[PDB]
RNA sequence: AGAGUGUAGCUUAAAAGCACCCAACUUACACUUAGGAGAUUCAAUUGACGCUCUGA
């Protein structure tokens, strides 16, 4: 039966900037350093913190605090980059900063004919072109950036098949060790779908049916 | 007794073992024993992962062999923590090596390290 | 789920009281670990 | 060589005397005990999101290799093939933030 | 059974392992549930039934 | 150069069969190997011999092995079998004959 | 559109028994101890809310 030779690629990106605590982990974020704290035995900078001034007041009888009041003024110096630069952009779609705690999966709108449907990154693939490679000729075919991307494996993930002539379509997987996103401004529309927004721009059960295996968290 | 239809009813060391290259043989492929090394300036931080790959291998299924630790390095000590694996299958590498990469805390750097 | 192996608690009984010092290694990428005499940020060259 | 660090610290025998002072609160408790409680459900569903994904991205999974086999069935052969360029795989944890500004790039290393 | 996991002094003893249950009051209502079910077996084991009423 | 091996026969065996009347204190079965394991009223000597302790007959059977937990040589082997296996060994009974004793009248005060 | 249907994850279970969660001992796992939550999808065997696919 003739099926269009077509697969597609679902792009990871692993997110560098770790989520920040609920404060439901937080009250137990709480409860779990002050146990760290009592169990403990006798230790180095308290001996020498405390011990020096009851023998200070003992010869007063008859200094750490200048360490504890300089090393809080290089947490004051060190200016922490956020975890938001992602509100200051806040429309940023075309830019892999947009979202920072979250996994990306890259989403390409595209134009046919007798259909005009958003897609993820496809691949008219050779049959003796080996599935896997084509994965890799899919980053190099109309994106040509330079994204250092590392693979899982040649089994697929999810079959969908919308026909008019057959069709399968063979979504494969991809995770952004780094990348050189070169003309971030391309004339496309590559938007960086976190989750949520896959129900936003992709619409019916062949393309919100791709949730079933990508990275929730 | 030998003649009895109850011969060997009491018999037991069949149901105990009493005692690595890739298997690939024609179809059935599964990896070798890896090494999901872990690594961070923690104590806490490289054992409280380590104490997950662990629990998540054991409900999904996969003979752990060891779980050690490398000797530091002074550089403030080093702490290597390092999970063989062995058994995973064409469908199953992928479900794993994901979930583990989006699982690790802070900072902590992974590796598919092999024997020898 | 990059926050749940995170919670936790230096486990030992010969253990110290440690801090929650920040430390970048190389090019700000700050990390929390527990040490000693809270320097509070840190680099290496 | 089979040398370690699970040692006990050769330091730690002596003055072992801050706290003795281990007493707390009836009410502090509750808390405290209800708290543990309530991360106890917490983590319970933390835990059951995770064996939801690790079935339901999975059943799709032999479902597209059973979609595979069918119609192309010379091609369910290489779907089990293994990949060998994983040997130096790594990838490091989250972070803070986006990593720096361009400098001031220093410590004395000693 | 639900509101007495609502009461919230109610497993403040629970998890002090000191609540307590009056043996007087289970007893009324012992008979009333499975009572005669409990006294079928204590008059088979005593023997009642294989002599009695044969 | 082969010396010793001269040792004559233990003579250890079943003494009494199955279906075998048996009298309290007379051996069952002499074994050096727990072949058989005592069952219902027959108790073990030190050198693993069965002995009745009451007066009936003695009956074979096949029963579950459930060890003692303070017998780490067979619990670590009990806690090494599959999730449905169910050991078995085979056990010797003394299904007691005569009663403990019936109940007689001694005068009439 | 329709066919199958459905006790919390499974039950040739009738509100249960295992899995499962967490804390303490464990190198970790395991064991054990302390704890933690769970359900008959509705209305008179029965018809309409949910899932799975057969089709468009
Ligand atoms: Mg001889
Ligand atoms: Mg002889």
């Amino acid at each position: 039966s003739p099926w269009r030779l077509l697969g597609a690629l679902c792009l990871q990106r692993p997110p560098v900037v770790s989520k920040p605590l609920t404060p439901l982990q937080e009250e137990m974020a709480s409860l779990l350093q002050q146990i760290e704290i009592e169990r403990s035995l006798y230790s180095d900078h308290e001996l020498r913190a405390l011990d020096e001034n009851q023998r200070l007041a003992k010869k007063k009888a008859d200094l750490a605090q200048d360490l504890e009041d300089m090393w809080e003024q290089k947490f004051l110096q060190f200016k922490l980059g956020a975890r938001i630069t992602e509100a200051d952009e806040k429309n940023d779609r075309t830019s892999l900063n947009r979202k920072l705690d979250r996994n990306l999966v890259l989403l390409v709108r595209e134009k046919f004919g007798d259909q005009d449907v958003w897609i993820l990154p496809q691949a008219e693939w050779q049959p003796g072109e080996t599935l896997r490679g084509t994965a890799e000729r899919t980053l190099a075919t109309l994106s040509e950036n330079n994204m250092e991307a590392k693979f899982l494996g040649n089994a697929p993930c999810g079959h969908y098949t919308f026909k008019f002539l057959g069709a399968k379509v063979f979504f494969f997987k991809a995770l952004l060790l780094t990348g050189d996103f070169s003309q971030a401004g391309n004339k496309g529309h590559h938007v960086w779908v976190t989750k949520d927004e896959l129900g936003d721009y992709l619409k019916p059960k062949y393309l919100a049916q791709v949730r079933r295996f990508v990275s929730d968290l | 007794y030998k003649t009895k239809p109850t011969h060997g009813i009491g018999k037991y060391k069949h149901l105990i073992k009493a005692e690595v290259r890739a298997i690939n043989l024609g179809t059935d492929y599964e990896y070798g024993v890896l090494n999901i090394h872990l690594t961070a300036y923690d104590m806490t931080l490289a054992e409280s992962y380590a104490q997950y790959v662990h629990n998540l291998c054991n409900s999904l299924s996969i003979k752990v062999e060891e779980s050690y630790a490398m000797p530091t390095k002074t550089i403030l000590t080093t702490h290597e923590r390092v999970v063989q694996i062995s058994g995973l299958s064409a469908t199953f590498a992928e479900i794993f090596l994901e979930i583990i990469q989006s699982s690790l805390p802070e900072g902590v750097r992974l590796s598919v390290k092999e024997h020898t | 789920d990059s926050s749940r192996a995170s919670l936790t608690r230096v486990h030992r009984q010969a253990y110290a009281r440690l801090y929650p010092v920040l430390l970048v290694k190389q090019d700000g990428s700050t990390i929390h670990i527990r040490y000693r005499e809270p320097r509070r940020m840190l680099a290496m060259p | 060589i089979p040398i370690e660090d699970f040692i006990t610290p050769l330091k730690f025998l002596d003055k072992a005397r801050e706290r003795p002072q281990v007493e707390l609160t009836f009410e502090e408790t509750e808390r405290r005990a209800l708290l543990l409680k309530k991360w106890s459900l917490y983590k319970q569903q933390e835990r059951k999101m995770e064996r939801d994904t690790i079935r339901a991205m999975l059943e799709a999974q032999q479902e597209a290799l059973e979609e595979l086999q069918l119609e192309s069935p010379k091609l369910h052969a290489e779907a089990i093939k293994r990949d060998p360029n994983l040997f130096p795989f790594e990838k490091e944890g989250p972070h803070y933030t986006p990593p720096i500004p361009n400098y001031q790039p220093p410590e004395g290393r000693y | 059974i639900q509101e007495l996991r609502a009461n919230v002094e109610e497993e403040r003893a629970a998890r002090l392992r000191t609540a307590s249950v009056p043996l007087d009051a289970v007893r009324a209502e012992w008979e009333r549930t499975c009572g005669p079910y409990h006294k079928q077996r204590l008059a088979e084991y005593y023997g009642l039934y294989r002599d009695l009423f044969h | 150069k082969n010396l010793g091996g001269k040792s004559s026969g233990r003579r250890q065996g079943i003494k009494k069969m199955e279906g075998h009347y048996v009298h309290a204190g007379n051996i069952i079965a002499t074994q050096r190997h727990f072949r058989w394991h005592p069952g219902a009223h027959v108790g073990v000597g030190k050198n693993k011999c069965l002995y009745a302790l009451e007066e009936g007959i003695v009956r074979y059977t096949k029963e579950v092995y459930v060890p003692h937990p303070r017998n780490t040589e067979a619990v670590d082997l009990i806690t090494r079998l599959p999730k449905g296996a169910v050991l078995y060994k085979t056990f010797v009974h003394v299904v007691p004959a005569k009663p403990e004793g019936t109940f007689k009248l001694v005068a009439m005060l």
